[PDB]
Formats: structure tokens, sequence, C-alpha cells
RNA sequence: CGGUUGGCCUCGGAUAGCCGGUCCCCCGCCGGGGUCCGGUGCGGAGUGCCCUUCGUCCUGGGAAACGGGGCGCGGCCGGAGAGGCGGCCGCCCCCUCGCCCGUCACGCACCGCACGUUCGUGGGGAACCUGGCGCUAAACCAUUCGUAGACGACCUGCUU
RNA sequence: UGGGCCACUUUUGGUAAGCAGAACUGGCGCUGCGGGAUGAACCGAACGCCGGGUUAAGGCGCCCGAUGCCGACGCUCAUCA
RNA sequence: GCUGGGAAGGCCCGGCGGGGAAGGUGGCUCGGGGGCCCCCGAGUGUUACAGCCCCCCCGGCAGCAGCACUCGCCGAAUCCCGGGGCCGAGGGAGCGAGACCCGUCGCCGCGCUCUCCCCCCUCCCGGCG
């Protein structure tokens, strides 16, 4: 219980708002609501930040609360989170969403026709497995 | 008086020029206020509460904005005010944590119109300084004065409530 | 091309989805974002606005009508359209077997169901 | 979307839920809700049956048959709710009101179906946690509604031929796993097309 | 084959609280409940079908008992989806709650 | 008389927590625990899933082969809260076609244009033809009764 | 026409009054319309018959047009809020 | 465009440095749990095996109310393009010819010719490689 804490190093993403899907190290507390803020690597300079509009990852980094941008930046760079998330599987959820919105319609009709034979060949395995788990005959 | 964010003012002012002192006083103020003419508005009132200076025999001779000097270090910020309740007026302060003087004295605003329903023609902000940590009286202010500072975010409420409007499995208020 | 008069002249390869060369609105088409290279395909000069515009032949000489015109009613396609139309098939249907599930995407039709919506889908 | 839509009432709150059910029976859209018995109300359960029981003493002192019927039913509760939120003396705000349906429990046409939420009137989603609520079957059955024993029997007989269900689909669901893994070699390449346009994670 | 039109839903008039304008038509689209998703439908045709008694001459086809009331959509209405139309006759109050097709005619995409 | 223009066949729920899967105990070889392993801004995802329609003809390739389709027959089981439903076996009768990638051509290609497209053999009401299986009643009045009654109503009797 | 009445502010008698009597301006009477649920007088605004656009006062859970904003910061639990 | 000829901020380990302190880093002392070795909690203090604030002897470079969405007021210091909606009232505007089938006219903004040279794609091309 309370895997996720909210601390200075701590990595958040940014969900809504002027920076939303991105990526963002909490530097310091501004009183209960906000959040001193700076991705220095993923392009948000420094500023208040909402709560309601950050959610917690996974990562946090090291540096003493209140440092400057270069003492943040080289923090996010020696062990740099970019690659860190991006194969983290939040991260490729979130392409795949977005590449299935910019998904067009010859590709809406080449998925649709994928996804047509191989539900096929699931659902045919799918039957012969249970016609095959049915050979009981044990007392 | 009505409010948004604030801006802060300094606003410089004289008494007009008459042949028997021709080189009258400046007299300077900070000013938080929705714009410029507000600026002025209350320079005239607060001045000519203290001196005896109206807007006809006088004069503004600069009004400009202060910006922020570190916008992007949290301080402490102590506010000395009075205002008026429904009985006589009072003295107060107030402690604040912002990144703006401006905006720690709008957080003041609201604040007092949440706690004391005052309102901001009741309110006269006195003063505004900048507190280091080891100096604030406020717990809800020395809280936050910790280095290795950690907290959870523990009910994390829905809030698009509407997208979608209806659904088929409930809300999770962990993560 | 597009003629000249605004209409675009379209081809459905007829022998995939019974699309002749017609003209058809553009406030009347949806344009999607896959493309066919088709520089140096020949066409035909005479493929024009009066080319492509309606036939009439009624009525010749007479005021009153009691009796009725059973023919003209079958709109026949000519031979000039007909080896028109052999002539752009044939110079455009293999650059169309080039590119993989085209000619499949072709042959069906365009349709919205319980989910997409119009706005959100990306042509 | 010319099916109907099927709520579940538990762990809503009643005039929020009744204000959606309100405006979506006025734009069309045949409404039942189920399960009207796990309606919440904001406020403690004192204060609720009070306020119930002043509706109680509502009465036309002439003719108390004539007058306000108070009904007893969560259902009928919830469906007077959606009445005072809807035009009931028009044409149109009767058709809409015929267009809803409410139930105790979940009855069988709807206990094989799927029964949406309205996170916009739940209660976990719209109180504080440290709020007191009342239950609408509690409120019913202390204001005079007999059949909150037959619900919950039935309601419990519900629930395990649900869980049986439930069961019989994970096994199902486990059975289609072992089939992609077993015949991943033949749709490698069709999966591969679903993987590049966002499907399949 | 196929369906080819947007199912909206005709809401009512443009209306203050007392007073109602029954030359402009309020219509919910569905999957739509922000203005800048109604920007796309803002010049589209719609229609109100529906079928009466008397047969009525169809372009293109044999007489049937169709009706159909041609309008478009001319604005949008108030931060969650629900745009403004206008159609050539007022549109009757017994539709109200019911069907209108919006046609992905005129085409800018 | 008109609406409508694919479907979702279902855990219980918690919200300061959840969901899924396995090795060792217990319940007349399934369900329950305790490990252990995953996932958690829900991907075993309702921002989800399933169906997907231009039709045929020659011709290959894999998918299939333990199959598809018979409003075709018969039987069995489950469902009572409003069951009006769902599921499985045996008999025979047609096809190895339908699903994916290809080869080959043809169909009114109706000459830019709207109500097209389903549900649908929709619901309701009269009438005609056509066969197979069946069935041959009550209510009210009038009359009696007086447990009833202003009148209606109500309670009764009438070839054995 | 020579019965007036109401409202801000001032004001006389009266414990007071939707009471009686004055001053000043505006109204109602003679005036519909948007809002105040409802209402001669309040708030907005005064009106030929219409289309488009935009507003005032007032609002925007549903009745009921409009917040279905991932609105901001607080305060408050009422067994007559 | 202006402003404190913006404020902050970025990079140049900013460099000679000079200080200062806690929302106190390392190092140490003490207290707890993991195979004498590791991390968390409490005191110590001034750079250390982190950093923060102020003054520079001077800053430099890039950018510049930012095409990293931190915080303004603007446009003689402001222009181009596009989309939706509603609407089309009016009907003899000819100074010249002596109007001739029928005013493509006024004002305003433009382009070419009555001068001569070029050069680039062309073309009934003429024969065509
Ligand atoms: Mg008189
Ligand atoms: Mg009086
Ligand atoms: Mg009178
Ligand atoms: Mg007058
Ligand atoms: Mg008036
Ligand atoms: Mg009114
Ligand atoms: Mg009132
Ligand atoms: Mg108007
Ligand atoms: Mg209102
Ligand atoms: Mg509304
Ligand atoms: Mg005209």
């Amino acid at each position: 219980v309370f895997r996720r804490f909210v601390e200075v190093g701590r990595v958040a993403y940014v969900s809504f708002g002027p920076h939303a899907g991105k990526l963002v190290a909490i530097v310091d507390v501004i009183d209960q609501n906000r959040a001193l803020v700076d991705g220095p690597c993923t392009q948000v300079r420094r500023q208040a930040m909402p709560f309601k509009c950050m959610q917690l990852t996974d990562f946090i980094l090291k540096f003493p609360h209140s440092a400057h941008q270069k003492y943040v930046r080289q923090a996010w760079q020696k062990a740099d989170i970019n690659t860190k998330w991006a194969a983290t599987r939040w991260a490729k959820k979130i392409e795949a969403r977005e590449r299935k919105a910019k998904m067009t319609d010859f590709d809406r009709f080449k998925v649709m026709k994928a996804k047509k034979m191989r539900n096929r060949i699931i659902k045919n395995e799918v039957k012969k497995l249970q016609k095959a788990a049915l050979l009981k005959a044990s007392p | 008086k009505a409010s948004g964010t604030l801006r802060e003012y300094k606003v410089v002012g004289r008494c007009l020029p008459t042949p028997k002192c021709h080189t009258p006083p400046l007299y300077r103020m900070r000013i938080f206020a929705p714009n410029h003419v507000v600026a002025k508005s209350r320079f005239w009132y607060f001045v000519s509460q203290l001196k005896k200076m109206k807007k006809s025999s006088g004069e503004i001779v600069y009004c400009g904005q202060v910006f922020e000097k570190s916008p992007l270090r949290v301080k402490n910020f102590g506010i000395w005010l009075r205002y008026d309740s429904r009985s006589g007026t009072h003295n107060m302060y107030r402690e604040y944590r912002d990144l703006t003087t401006a905006g720690a004295v709008t957080q003041c605003y609201r604040d007092m119109g949440a706690r004391h329903r005052a309102r901001a023609h009741s309110i006269q902000i006195m003063k505004v300084e900048e507190i280091a940590a080891s100096k604030c009286r406020r717990p809800a202010v020395k809280q936050f004065h910790d280095s290795k500072i950690k907290f959870p975010l523990p009910h994390r409420v829905l809030r698009r409530q509407h997208k979608p409007r209806f659904t088929t499995k409930r809300p999770n208020t962990f993560f | 091309k597009q003629l000249a008069s605004g209409l675009l002249l379209v081809t459905g390869p007829l022998v995939l989805n019974r699309v002749p060369l017609r003209r058809t609105h553009q406030k009347f088409v949806i344009a999607t974002s896959t493309k066919i290279d088709i520089s140096n395909v020949k066409i035909p000069k005479h493929l024009t606005d009066a080319y492509f515009k309606k036939k009439k032949l009624r009525k010749p000489r007479h005021q009153e009508g009691e009796i009725f015109d059973t023919e003209k009613e079958k709109y026949e396609i000519t031979e000039q359209r007909k080896i028109d139309q052999k002539a752009v098939d044939s110079q455009i249907l293999p650059k169309i077997k080039a590119i993989p599930q085209l000619q499949g995407y072709l042959r069906s039709v365009f349709a919205l169901t319980n989910g997409i919506y119009p706005h959100k889908l990306v042509f | 979307e010319v099916q109907v839509l099927v709520l579940d009432g538990r762990g809503h709150l009643l005039g929020r839920l009744a204000a959606i059910v309100a405006k979506q029976v006025l734009l069309g859209r045949k409404v039942v809700v189920v399960r009207c018995e796990g309606i919440n109300i904001s406020g403690n359960f004192y204060r609720n049956k009070l306020k119930y029981l002043a509706f109680l003493r509502k009465r036309m002192n002439t003719n108390p048959s004539r007058g306000p019927y108070h009904f007893r039913a969560p259902s009928r509760i919830f469906w007077r709710t959606v009445r005072g939120m809807l035009p009931h003396k028009t044409k149109r705000g009767q058709a809409a009101l015929d267009r809803l349906k409410v139930f105790d429990g979940i009855p069988p046409p709807y206990d094989k179906k799927k029964r949406m939420v309205v996170p916009a009137a739940l209660k976990v989603v719209r109180l504080k946690p440290t709020r007191k609520f009342a239950y609408l079957g509690r409120l019913a059955h202390e204001v005079g509604w007999k059949y909150q024993a037959v619900t919950a029997t039935l309601e419990e007989k519900r629930k395990e031929k649900a869980k049986i269900h439930y069961r019989k689909k994970k096994q199902l669901m486990r059975l289609r796993k072992q089939a992609e893994k077993n015949v991943e070699k033949k749709i490698d390449k069709y999966t591969e097309v679903l993987k590049t346009h966002g499907l399949l994670v | 084959s196929g369906r080819l039109w947007s199912k909206a839903i005709f809401a009512g008039y443009k209306r203050g609280l007392r007073n109602q304008r029954e030359h402009t038509a309020l219509l919910k689209i569905e999957g739509v409940y922000a203005r800048d998703e109604t920007e796309f439908y803002l010049g589209k045709r719609c229609a109100y079908v529906y079928k009466a008694k008397n047969n009525t001459v169809t372009p293109g086809g044999k007489p049937n008992k169709t009706r159909v009331i041609w309008g478009k959509v001319t604005r949008a209405h108030g931060n969650s989806g629900m745009v403004r139309a206008k159609f050539r006759s007022n549109l009757p109050a017994k539709a109200i709650g019911h069907r209108i097709r919006v046609m992905l005619y005129p085409s800018r995409i």
C-alpha cells in the first residue's frame, strides 16, 4: 500500500494541461497542491504544477531539493529516463494508443482482414483444444 | 475592487507643483491590483488616507509592474493586513508559500474571503515580505519546511466523470 | 485528372468495383491518404466534359403524345467508351496489383458501424 | 444507439443518478435501472428517514386516498425522483416516464446482461469517504417496504449463478491463451500487422 | 450496404426559458461532447426522415411512404456537443427525441 | 401504424486497494486456502471486445481435413423473480465451396446529384384460395330465491 | 385631467403598519418584452413586420436554453443545514 | 515595437575568488533492522564522496515577452491565407458615334501595344534518329 510517493526527484507523468503526455521531475513542493517542476530532457521548463495534473511513475532521480537545471539534467542523463521509460509498458501502451488513433482507412481494412483470419485460427484451435480436453473417461 | 490574478505595481506620485513649493516630494507604494487603472485608483485611496493629497491636486509620475525577482524559488511570505468584519476592524498576520509575491497576495485574498467572509474592499494590505523557513510561525508552512518531505496522493477522485458518462467498470482510486 | 469544369474525373478499375470513368463532385467525395503514382499514364485527349455530357433524343417532330417511345431508355455503352475503358484500365491495373491488399480494399466499400464516428476517423 | 441502456443502481447516489436518467430518457434511450435497493443517499440514515417520514406526513386530509401516494419500494422511490425531475404533466414527459423502467434486484431478462455504471453519480466519486450515507433498501424497509428478505435471497441465488458463469468464462479465457501459445507460428504473420497499428500491446 | 450517415437526436428547439424559436433546431450528435469536436459537422447536410400514409415521389426510384425534411448544421450550441441546425421547414414537435441523419455531404475532408 | 438502419450471452465487489496464473493442505477428481510469479494510470483494457456484405468464372498457395450447411428429423439437459430461453447427442441428405494471399475475366458501366442500405417473412385489421390435425361452449335477459336490496347490484333453484 | 399610487435618499406624527403626511428624482397609472418560480412599481431594457449576429440583467445538475470546464483556493455536517 | 532599452532562465566543469547558512551533504558519534560488512532515525557542522543564498574585478556566447506553451501591454511598431453561417435590396450608369442585334459604363487599382534588342519552354512544326 502506497508504493508511490510525492518526493524530491520523483518522476511524474503529466497527463493533461499544456504539457500533457510529458515526463517531469519533482524539484520541490509548494504547499499541498502544487510542486515545483522541471523536465530538462523532456523539454518542460521549470514551473509550478498541480498534483491533479501529474501522475506518479516508479522512477526516482537523485538530487537535493531546489537544485538547478544542469543538476537535474545530468541526474536525468546518468541513468537516463527516456530509455527506461519507452520500454516500460506504460509508455508503449501510450504509443500503441496513439498509433491506433493515427490508423488510416486502408490500414483499418488491413487490420480487419488480419484480425479476422487470426480470430479464425485461434477459434479453430480453441475448438480442437476443448474437444481434446473432453477426452476424460476415468472412474 | 474585484480580482483575478493580481500583479504588483509600484506607483510613485506627488502633489502638484504650486508656486510655494516648486518641488513637492515623491511618494511610492507597492500595490497589488488586477491592472494599472485599479493600481492608480488604490494609490489615490491610500495616499489620500495617509497624506492630505487628492487625485485632482496630484499626479502619478510612475506606475509600473514589479516583476518577480526569483519566480523559480519557493519562498515564504508574511502578510501584515487589516480588514473589517461586520463588527469593527482587525489587524492580522498571515503566512503563505509561493513563487511570486503577487501570487501570495492573491492567495491571501482568496483565503480571507474563504475564512472570514471578508471582501477585497474591506481588506487593506499593509506589508508583504519574504520570510525564510526558520522565521515562520504558522504550522501550515512549517510542515512543508522539510528537506526530505514525502507523502502519497491517497484517494485519487476520478475527474473525467463524463468521458465516458456510462461505462461498465467502476473506477479505481488507489494509484 | 480534374476536368475543365471543376468536376473530378475518377475511375474505379471497373473489373474491381464496377465504376467506369465518371465525373464526381469534390464536395461529395471524401479524400483518403493512399496514393497511386499515375505519372506516364496516357489520357486520350477526347475525354472532356462534352464527352461526358448526357445525350438526348426526345422529341423529333411530334407535339402530341399518346403513343410512347419505348427505345432510348436503354443507355447504350458505346464502343469508343468501351475501348477507352479498356485502354485506361490496361495501363492502370498492373500498377494496382503491385501494392498489397489494395485490390481487395478497392473491391470493398466504406461504411459506418456502431463504433467509429466520422470526426474521429483519419482518412 | 438503439438498444436499451441497463444501469446497476448499487453504489449510486439517488438524485445524481435520477438527473442523468431523466436527461437520457428525455433524449430517447430506453433505460432500465436495476438493483434500486442498492442506491445510496448522502447524509446520515436518521435524517434521511426523517425526510421520508415528513413526506409520509404530507397527506390530503380530506381524502388521503386521493392524496399523494407514498410508494415504499426502492424502485418506486427512485422512479418518483426521476418523475420529479421530468416534465410529467406533458405528453413528452409522460412518454419519457414510460421509456424508463426500474426494478428491485435484477429480474431475469436483465440478470444475463452487462450492467453499466454512471461514475458521475457513484458514491465513491461524489462523496468524501469520511461522510455518512444511507441505503435506500434499509430506508424503504423501515418506512414500510415488505420485500427486502425475498429480494436478498433471490439476489444470493443470482450471485451464485453469476459465479458459476464467471468461472466458465475464466476457463474459456485460459483455453484461448493456451491456443495462442499453441498456434502462434501460423499467426505470427497476422499478429505483427495488429501490433503495427496499435492493437495488441 | 453500410450506413454512411451519423446518427443525431432532435433534442429540442432553440429557446430561452419562456420563449422558443422553432426556426432553429438543437441536435445531439452521437459521439461528440465538445465544441472542438462539433467543428467537423459544421456545414453538413442533415435530414429528418419519416413515414406517412400517402405515397410521395422518390428521386431515382418508385413512389413510397417515406418523406424527408432537409436541413443543415449551422453552428455549435454550448460547450458539449449539441449543434444547432436549420431546416427548410421547421421541424415538427413530434420529432423531439427522435433520430436525425447527418449526411457527410458537402465534404471538407 | 410506423419506428429503426450490426451485436456484447451476465463475477462479486474494493476504493487507505485491486486483477490474473500456478506448487503444497482440504471438499463427495472439480471447488477453498497458504506459498510463489506476473500486471496495476486497469491491455485477460467498455477509450474495450466480436461480426463484417459487391457477386460470380478459370486457376495456384497455404488455413483447414477431427469439417461446413440442412426454418431437415428424433431425443436429452438446464432456466420460475417477469421461466417464453439456452445448450448437447443419435439418424440420414448436399459441398469440399466458403477464411487469408494470389491469376483470369464478366455483370445495365443507367452517362456528377436526395428518401439508397437493415431489423423485416415488422405490428394491427378485414377478405380469397389451399391441404392435414382436431373441438362442438358459455354469458346476459326472462323465471325463481331472500342469507341481499332505494333502483341496479348480490346469494340461490330449475327431468337424475 | 383637477380620487393617484410606489421606490432610493431626506423627512413629520405614530410602539409600529402593506399607517398617515411632505421634499427630490425616477417609475406605475398610460407599458408590452428578458430576469426576479409566481407579482402594477424591483433589476435589465422600452415595442412597426422578419432573417443573421451579439449582448444586458439573470443564469448554466434535471424540470429548463447554457460548465458533459479532468475549473482554482478554502470553509462548513445541521436528530428544525 | 515597448518594458528595469523586460524579469527570470540556458550554455560556457564561468573563472580569480570572497563570504554566509539550513528545509544539514559527506565524514564522522549514538539507536535500530540485513552475512567485523549495508541502509534508515537523532545530534555535530560549513564542502567533503551533494547542493543552496549574496557580492563580484569582469562576465562572455546563444536566444529573447521563445518554433522547450514561466510571467505582459501592444500594432502607421500588421500583414497573408483558409473555413462555417445568413443575405442578393436596386435596375436606361451611353456627351460619344449623330448611339443601330444588345450601354461589358463611371470612379478607384492595374497590364500590353503603337521603340528596339535579347534569352528560356514551345510549335500547324518541314524533313524527323
Ligand atoms: Mg373625480
Ligand atoms: Mg404614503
Ligand atoms: Mg385611471
Ligand atoms: Mg409617459
Ligand atoms: Mg415599464
Ligand atoms: Mg418576467
Ligand atoms: Mg422571488
Ligand atoms: Mg435575433
Ligand atoms: Mg433558472
Ligand atoms: Mg440543458
Ligand atoms: Mg434585384
